[PDB]
RNA sequence: AUGUACAACGGGGUAUUGUAAGCAGUAGAGUAGCCUUGUUGUUACGAUCUGCUGAGAUUAAGCCUUUGUUGUCUGAUUUGU
RNA sequence: UGAUGAAUGUUACCGCAAUAGUAAUUGAACUUAGUACGAGAGGAACAGUUCAUUCGGAUAAUUGGUUUUUGCGGCUGUCUGAUCAGGCAUUGCCGCGAAGCUACCAUCCGCUGGAUUAUGGCUGAACGCCUCUAAGUCAGAAUCCAUGCUAGAACGCGGUGAUU
RNA sequence: UUGUGGCAGUCAAGCGUUCAUAGCGACAUUGCUUUUUGAUUCUUCGAUGUCGGCUCUUCCUAUCAUACCGAAGCAGAAUUCG
RNA sequence: UUAGUGACGCGCAUGAAUGGAUUAACGAGAUUCCCACUGUCCCUAUCUACUAUCUAGCGAAACCACAGCCAAGGGAACGGGC
RNA sequence: GAUGAUUCAUAAUAACUUUUCGAAUCGCAUGGCCUUGUGCUGGCGAUGGUUCAUUCAAAUUUCUGCCCUAUCAACUUUCGAUGGUAGGAUAGUGGCCUACCAUGGUUUCAACGGGUAACGGGGAAUAAGGGUUCGAUUCCGGAGAGGGAGCCUGAGAAACG
RNA sequence: UGAAACUGCGAAUGGCUCAUUAAAUCAGUUAUCGUUUAUUUGAUAGUUCCUUUACUACAUGGUAUAACUGUGGUAAUUCU
């Protein structure tokens, strides 16, 4: 067997016990007593009513079941092995962030090629 | 049901098939981006704690984060919203979605891991995979290895090599 | 006719209805008045609204129950193989 | 029609059962079966199962109705100086409304055994044969009589207790 | 009382492809009934409340149905007589 | 739909101040139909007040041959008496 | 300074703005100056941007003109009809809408209403001339995407492949 | 060189039909001193360091996200 829920009041309807009723949208309410039913038939809301469930909600009655979610702050701490960068050089590669000397060499040696090129340019232009 | 589970850490993702309904009750009555424990699903789940962010019902529709409902409704989506690829610009659709509330009408969720158990997995903890690309911008590589304004970026390239035969190339 | 006695009360439960009075509020359609002229200025009016409040009231007269309180428990008539 | 009751030594309890009354009713559907039968067209039945109709006897868990629960709340007019709380409006009106009563508008239930009629038969004479019949005899109807059900003879009775 | 009305019989010329009687039944004839209408005037004119319907009980059977049976011009089905 | 309305008309026995025909409005007039409405009905239930009921007090009348159980008979042809 | 004519253009002061725009872009060439540093300069383009103008247009709009009907003669104005004022909205004028106010507006020179087997024109047929009839249809302008209403996107749609 | 995908443009052009519509459309004729205008074409920003004397990267600032990897849902859609 299921147990329900008042469509007005929100109420558990064990079997045998309230009414069942079916509008011509072919929707079906549910209702624990004729108390609801009447004032579902006097289309009142239940916002409004005082003693239901929607309205305990919408007023934050008793409601603190739900307190918050919290934030995340956390690094990723995971040094992924790109495929292209072989985990291990990677690290390497990291840690040799120091001597920048090599670099500065090598754009010296980019420079003199340079000059060369230029001045090769200017011969064959020559 | 089925279980799409996530390692982010090592990247990796497997599929669990599970049964024992008065297991899954656990998920039952909860929402996207909760927390759940593990062993309370499965032992081999012992001490791992999952956080959930999807799933696809029977007949195929998707969740959506914090609508509501366990039940499905269709809903007017546009861009720059999830379940909804837009084919024309400014176009907008009613599509059907199902809830953010898990309940038992779920053929999968898609669990993710944000804490590790003691037990490893086989398919996400003991294997990881690549990172299948690496920066293509000068400060992204700069604090990728925190070098500094002038540590020749174009020697710290990562290239990959292809060998569409006898040859191969860096690129 | 002196006891898991009976009653009247009280309390609790179960039910019904639907959130009492009173107090407070930088809630409130707006309107007057003030002067320290305002840099929300405040005082007065004002259906109603919100909180204290699923609160309060009623609840056995043919509902349930009682570790409580207070009482009551020898009047009359008749009858024989 | 229901309801009391004198006298039977008293009073009380448990009982018996003469007599009287008597109640259950009908249909559909599935299956039996597209079977039997029949050239075909068409088209059954017994048993079984689920339901229902008419009637009756109860019941009130549920639904529904009723509301002087004058129980809760609300509303108009007037009166109590206003408030609070109330009166009156031949039950002032409205909504909900328990309890009780109640509804095929709700739920439950509604027994089986024998003797027979018609009729079909057994053996078998009368009539050397034949026959259900004459003697005997079998099965058999929604019939009747009991089982069961309702009263309990107030001049019908028993057992039992205590009997100033 | 029972003409009239209603109901049931006896006989059996014929109808029924043949076949009096499955089911019918002419000409004739014996009866029953008092739910018809008449006839009569016994009772009541010093008053027996007048038609129908509503409601309610009971009875009769000349049984519409339901239970059992028999017969058929009854293959089944349906129907008819009892 | 024995009703109603429109039509027909050799009209038992229509008909012209015995007034004929028609007619807005009117009607506690008569009649039919439709909408709404409903306990009129399906199909009955419940509530209230005053009664009935019991009691105190007060306290009549109609009627009365004698009276008061039935069946059948016969009888003035339907008796409480036989 | 201009216009037939402006509160025009344009400029200037005071402040305002949740603050716009004023190039973190790309290719080819790679050259000159030297205190030779990856020093300072440097070409031809593509793309992008404010404002003005232009062009492509769009929206509103002046004047004149349309078939048949009186067996349609009075129509509009409650709840917008004609106008006025102010405001909102518009890209912008304006009853386009709202508030207040006045009582106006159209009509026998045919209003209003109805009908059309009516999209209008440029034009087609037939004609001495005048004319009558037709024109959905190869061009222009409208409207529509099964009927209605609505809306995002964009410069542009009340879009319909 | 170059699929896919992001981005930018276009998709409102064109094409079809004549149902509506009778001062409405439309024709010719005016006006915008009453307005918007992608694209073109031609012109066109020295002025923006904000207590603007360390507040700053100006040889130049940051974050996603597709495509793709892989796990899947669906009976199915130019779904996800």
């Amino acid at each position: 067997m299921k147990v329900e829920i008042d469509s007005f009041s929100g109420a558990k309807i064990y079997p045998g016990r309230g009414t069942l009723f079916v509008r011509g949208d072919s929707k079906i309410f549910r209702f624990q007593n004729s108390k609801s039913a009447s004032l579902f038939k006097q289309r009142k809301n239940p916002r409004r009513i005082a003693w239901t469930v929607l309205f305990r909600k919408h007023h934050k009655k008793g409601i603190t079941e739900e307190v918050a979610k919290k934030r995340s702050r956390k690094t990723v701490k995971a040094q992924r092995p790109i495929t292209g960068a072989s985990l291990d050089l990677i690290k390497e590669r990291r840690s040799l962030k120091p001597e920048v000397r090599k670099a500065q060499r090598e754009e010296k040696q980019k420079a003199d090629k340079e000059k060369k090129k230029a001045a090769k340019a200017a011969r064959k232009a020559e | 049901m089925k279980l799409n589970i996530s390692y982010p850490v090592n990247g990796s993702q497997k599929t669990f098939e599970i049964d024992d309904e008065h297991r899954i009750r656990v998920f039952f009555d909860k929402r996207i981006g909760q927390e759940v424990d593990g062993e309370a699903v499965g032992d081999e789940f012992k001490g791992y704690v999952f956080k959930i962010s999807g799933g696809n019902d029977k007949q195929g529709f998707p969740m959506k984060q914090g609508v509501l409902l366990p039940t499905r409704i269709k809903l007017l989506l546009t861009k720059n919203v999830s379940c909804y690829r837009p084919r024309r610009d400014g176009e907008r659709k009613r599509k059907s979605v199902r809830g953010a509330i898990v309940g038992p009408d779920l053929a999968v969720l898609a669990l993710v891991i944000v804490k590790k158990g003691e037990q490893e997995l086989e398919g996400l903890t003991d294997t990881t995979v690549p990172k299948r690309l690496g920066p293509k911008r000068a400060n992204n590589i700069r604090k990728f290895f925190g070098l500094s304004k002038e540590d020749d970026v174009r020697d710290f390239v990562i290239r990959r090599e292809v060998t569409k035969g006898e040859k191969t190339y860096t690129k």
